[PDB]
């Protein structure tokens, strides 16, 4: 978990 | 008649001095505009937030594709981000697997992008002299 | 504080009515240009000759890069040519293993790219409607 | 039907 790969539009 | 353009590029953005960075949780940096596709009139650039975005980003760096013109509706694009280390390799690359729609204003990325410890852990070869040199790879859908 | 660059690129380039595209513009076809490097400034082009100028290259197409614009003193680039089939897969790819050196108004490719013979053969699916589309992907050294 | 080899114009 160094990196999470969930994509996600500017919140 | 002929007609060409180009549909797939990355972009390299090297981000000096990445320690000594003014920018804290919920702060950006915006790299340098770059075009694509049917007459240069795709306009993207890309965002980082270097102590992430919010608290479920805290802890990382969160990094951003923004389509920032274009001059039809929407342009549907597949992405993939990644660094270059020390020893010249592109690493840590995530990929959106599946091509994104981008409206004019919109970006997509990855708020966890990667940790901040990780990045700043010297065994990682991430930031040789201090400089963050990440890679975007961009697929526009034809 | 930060610089960016798009450092490689893929270019799909599309040649409608390709039986008399000799007739339509001779000996030569350059297609529009297209840009990469610091600031969008590296320029380039794709030239095509659909009949190779030379005795053992007349029944070839034959297909370069061209660097038209160049700020910097050189440029060091890898390119691959391909086609694309009607059924939407790369074929035919060929690439320059190594780099090669560029300047402004020089180029290099491929004076035997494919026989016309073949190409020309519409059940070889590689000229849908008499169009033929092309695909240069380059990589330029840092 | 392809040849690999590089040449300038």
């Amino acid at each position: 978990p160094e990196q999470d790969s969930a994509v996600t539009s500017g919140e | 008649m002929a007609s060409g353009k180009v549909v797939k590029f990355s972009y390299m953005w090297t981000i000096n001095n990445f320690s000594f960075c003014r920018e804290e949780m919920g702060e950006v940096i915006k790299s340098s505009t770059f075009s694509s596709g049917a007459n240069d009139k795709l306009k993207w650039c890309l965002r980082v937030n270097p102590k992430g975005l919010d608290e479920e980003s805290k802890d990382y760096l969160s990094l951003y594709l923004l389509l920032v013109s274009c001059p039809k509706s929407e342009v549907r694009a597949k992405f993939k981000f990644s660094i270059l280390n020390a020893k010249g390799e592109e690493t840590k690359a995530m990929e959106s697997q599946r091509a994104y729609r981008f409206v004019q204003g919109k970006d997509w990325g990855f708020k966890k992008f990667i940790r901040r410890d990780f990045l700043l852990d010297e065994a990682n070869g991430l930031l040789p002299d201090d400089k963050l040199t990440l890679f975007c790879e961009v697929s526009v859908v034809q």
